[PDB]
RNA sequence: UUAAUUUAUUAAUGCAAACAGUAACCUGCAUUAAAAAUUUCGGUUGGGGCGACCUCGGAGCAGAACCCAACCUCCGAGCAGUACAUGCUAAGACUUCACCAGUCAAAGCGAACCUCAAUUGAUCCA
RNA sequence: CCGAGCCUGGUGAUAGCUGGUUGUCCAAGAUAGAAUCUUAGUUCAACUUUAAAUUUGCCCACAGAACCAAAUCCCCUU
RNA sequence: ACCCCUAUACCUUCUGCAUAAUGAAUUAACUAGAAAUAACUUUGCAAGGAGAGCCAAAGCUAAGACCCCCGAAACCAGACGA
RNA sequence: GCUAAACCUAGCCCCAAACCCACUCCACCUUACUACCAGCAACCUUAGCCAAACCAUUUACAUAAAGUAUAGGCGAUA
């Protein structure tokens, strides 16, 4: 994904009104990229013991990539929406 | 200079003189003498001082930036404390 | 000479003339709709005033979205919001530099995604934004019910949207038996969603489709004259009989 | 000027003076767009008030 | 009792009824108040007309 | 437009005074303006052309005319040179006696 | 094209992004090439070319208030040196035949007790 | 009618270049210089026209305008 | 009626044209100055004017009155042709 | 006296109002106007003339606010 910041000002129409562009505002520079960013990691709920990396039960972050073409396919883990961590809270509490 | 917009239909301002000039309500044109801010080291004081005032165009140059701009540029307009609104109105004219 | 109505409204006007005016009003409404998108490709000016540089005054300032350019690719398999922006560029940045066009693509890749609610694993062909949506939205299903339509971006995506929201509505076995509370379960992630079966079976069409969709619906065969000739006539004896 | 609207009956001094009878009276005109701000009160006839 | 503007007794088309203008004028506001119901080779016409219109009078004369 | 308030003791302050009951038999008669005032005005036709003007006269003209170059002549040492138009009861005498035709108006009593 | 500005196309690379593992194919940003693409080809001139010149100053033509040309005749300049009140301001003038640029300058307030012929360059931008 | 086809459209393209600009009668009315990719043009000045306001305008007489011819400038009277 | 005397077509372009410089066989009909700021003019009203907004240290509202035609080689977009 | 002249009314222009058109039979996407036999499929910024007196960034495509704020080889102009 780029992020195009527009060169050249659209000056400005109304609440209710589109504004008509010219070939100058066509005119784009780019800003940033979602590319070359700090890679984020994500949270998953672990359904199984996998190596050292997670604990069962266990609420970890994760390598993007190993969430999304391993872990998540395979059943081994599940995202860390709020619905099931309660679940999971309340599986531990019986533990 | 644009006697009729594309849109409006009305005569445009060239821009350029409203940066560079300042109309008096009685229709001086007043501008800061060229070459002010430059050199001024070779510049002997005296030329420093003249090229520090402020000068008063000629007739023709005024004619000309009176066409340049629109009627608004000609109004009378009240500021609180402008330096320059004593000059606005001319005093004991004779001919 | 002159028209009558504008050409930006002709379209409008159709609709309303013929066969459709005979779609239903819960569908119309959709095309109608037509609001402004999730931003992609341009940092919004979140703030309607800002207070800019230069003079220390308040002004307003919209946001005017980058076109886009969305080729029929996109409409095979899920990309995000984002497709080819189609541009120009300065040459180095500079606006004396030469002015030279441009398209900025999209990464594209090609994945797996299993959905709950179809029992069914669907090759997409999915960028990272769509990844990332589908993360921040949980299940994939989730993010296809949760997805505005103008937000989804694909006519692939419509049509899982609206198998989905069928799937719901008629609580058809998936899973089949020995897995009737498994289904259940499945059905209780997703209460919220869920429309009456009727509307669910037109969202996530085109125009023309619903078109033939609604002339499949009322075209039938011409009914015999001769038969109702007869009912009249049946009902004229019937009613000389009661007097 | 002031003096002379009074005179003239139009702005009556035994109400209060507010911008908007000093307008119905039409001693001042003034316009927000071309950004006025209101009346300022001068010294110009100081003496003979 | 100033009900009725005498502006407003004049009939005629929409786009000049009350306003004088000029020829170059005339046309922006045809272009503007009635364009987008116009006959699309009328349209392109009075467009052509406007272009025209303004290169001969912010350009063209004398003074 | 208000009719104004009867004053105790006129000429009222900011130099008015009303036009005095009865109406002086005259040849000619001056009106007021709308907001009574004795109407003679400056004009400037050209940059350098600088005139007054009397312009609500009434009756005949050319008596009012003659008093008022016999009243300016002895201020110019001149005859001061008149345009009366009879048709708009109008009088353009050249050079500014604005204020000075204003004090006369009144002392006439129009 | 070894004139300028460009590389959006193709070129490989390089770095990202995607990837896998263990103790390639595509997109984004850079790179130099090839190929191209916009583009312009100043004036004076006893025709044009070639050669020379193109701004400023002093002398002659131009003998006595200014002004006055030529690819007319002759010298030169594109700096120095001394200061560091080469501080502020200001009546009134001159002016390279327009404008822009230049010049002179009484008084006053501050202080003491400029030389030089030419010695330079607008606006916007930095 | 190929140094890059033809047709339509943009296109009433653009021309400091050339050609052309149609009833009567009267009046005033001529080329100091500037810069300028500028000397086939331009914009200032100069001259020219009109409408104003005005007081001086031209002709000019003695005096006067360095040193290293013809004349001119200034100039009261007239 | 000729014969006598006087008499260098026209337009354009020119420092200057009878020029042996351009154009024009002739008739007919067609064929080329159109725009406001700012001025001036005469009305209207007037420390105000104007049918909101705009202008106003005599202004403001109003009308009237100035600003051509023909002509490339060209450039580009989309069709059509071996 | 020949050639010729002359001649209103076809119709048309600009508005206004109102949203139009489209199977007697047969034929017509094959070489259209053809009665009768086994495989594709649409979407992808406009440019340039031109103006800037060259030319490269750049140059428009109800009323009032307002030709205002802004933009701009800070200029043309928008
Ligand atoms: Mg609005
Ligand atoms: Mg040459
Ligand atoms: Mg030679
Ligand atoms: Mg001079
Ligand atoms: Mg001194
Ligand atoms: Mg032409
Ligand atoms: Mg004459
Ligand atoms: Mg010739
Ligand atoms: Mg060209
Ligand atoms: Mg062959
Ligand atoms: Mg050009
Ligand atoms: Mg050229």
């Amino acid at each position: 994904t780029v992020i195009v910041e527009r060169w050249w000002k659209v000056p400005l129409a109304g609440e209710g009104r589109k504004p008509r562009l010219h070939r100058r505002h066509r005119v784009y520079k780019l800003v940033e990229d979602t590319k070359h960013r700090p890679k984020e990691n994500l949270e998953l709920i672990l359904t199984q013991s996998v190596e050292n990396v997670g604990v069962r039960g266990d609420l970890v972050s994760v390598k993007k990539s190993l969430g999304r073409n391993r872990l998540l396919p395979q059943g081994l883990a599940v995202y860390a929406s709020p619905e099931n961590k309660k679940l999971f809270e309340e599986e531990k509490l019986l533990r | 200079l644009t006697y009729f917009s594309a849109r409006k239909g009305k005569r445009k301002t060239v821009k350029a003189v409203i940066d560079r000039f300042l109309r008096l309500h009685c229709g001086l044109w007043v501008r800061r003498k060229a070459g002010y801010k430059k050199k001024l080291w070779k510049k002997t004081p005296a030329r420093k001082k003249r090229l520090r005032e402020f000068v008063f165009c000629n007739k023709t140059q005024s004619k000309l930036l009176d066409k340049m701009t629109t009627s608004f540029w000609k109004r009378r307009n009240w500021y609180v404390d402008d330096p320059y609104q004593k000059y606005h109105d001319r005093t004991n004219l004779k001919v | 000479p002159l028209h009558k109505y504008p050409v930006w409204l002709w379209k409008r006007l159709q609709l309303r003339e013929g066969i459709c005016s005979r779609l239903p009003g819960h569908y119309l409404r959709s095309l109608e709709e037509e609001r402004t998108p999730t931003p992609v490709h341009y940092r919004p000016h979140g703030a309607k005033f800002k207070i800019n540089p230069k003079n220390g005054q308040r002004e307003r300032v919209e946001d005017v979205p980058i076109p886009i350019y969305f080729p029929p690719e996109s409409q095979r398999g899920l990309w995000g919001g984002e497709g080819w922006i189609l541009g120009q560029i300065y040459a180095n940045n500079d606006k004396l530099s030469k002015r030279l066009k441009k398209v900025w693509k999209p990464q594209l890749f090609e994945r797996e995604f299993y959905s709950e609610i179809l029992d069914k694993k669907f090759t997409v062909t999915v960028t990272m934004r769509t990844l990332d949506l589908i993360d921040e939205a949980y299940g994939l299903d989730f993010y296809i019910l949760k997805a505005s339509g103008e937000d989804l971006c694909s006519k692939f995506g419509m049509d899982l949207k609206r198998g989905m929201l069928l799937r719901l509505a008629r609580q058809d076995p998936q899973l089949h038996p020995e897995d009737p509370e498994r289904r259940a379960a499945i059905y209780d992630k997703y209460k919220e969603f869920a429309i009456p079966e009727e509307e669910a079976e037109w969202v996530g069409l085109t125009l023309e489709e619903a078109i033939e969709k609604q002339r499949l619906l009322e075209e039938k065969d011409p009914v015999p004259l001769f038969k109702i000739y007869v009912a009249e006539l049946i009902q004229q004896l019937q009613q000389q009989a009661l007097s | 000027r002031l003096q002379y609207l009074i005179d003239l009956g139009r702005v009556d001094p035994s109400q209060p003076i507010d911008l908007t009878q000093l307008v119905n009276g039409r001693g001042v005109t003034i316009q927000p767009l071309k950004r006025d701000y209101g009346v300022q009160l001068v010294e110009e006839g100081a003496d003979t008030f | 009792n100033f009900e009725k503007h005498p502006k407003e007794l004049i009939r005629g088309p929409i786009w000049l009824r009350g306003w004088k203008g000029n020829e170059l004028q005339r046309c922006i506001r045809k272009r503007k108040m009635v364009g987008s119901r116009m006959f699309a080779d009328d349209l392109h016409n009075l467009n052509k007309r406007i272009r025209y219109l303004y290169k001969h009078f912010n350009r063209h004369g004398k003074f | 437009i208000p009719d104004p308030p009867k004053h105790e003791h006129y000429p009222t302050p900011s130099g008015w005074q009303p036009p005095r009951d009865p109406p002086p038999n005259l040849p000619y008669f001056v009106r007021r303006s709308r907001m009574h005032n004795i109407p003679v005005y400056k004009d400037i036709t050209h940059g350098n052309r600088q005139m007054t003007v009397i312009r609500k006269v009434e009756g005949d003209i050319w008596a009012l005319q003659k008093d008022v170059e016999d009243f300016l002549s002895p201020l110019l040492g001149k005859t001061p040179v008149t345009q009366v138009n009879e048709v708009t009861g109008t009088l353009r005498i050249k050079g500014y006696f604005d204020q000075e035709l204003k004090a006369w108006l009144l002392e006439k009593g129009f």
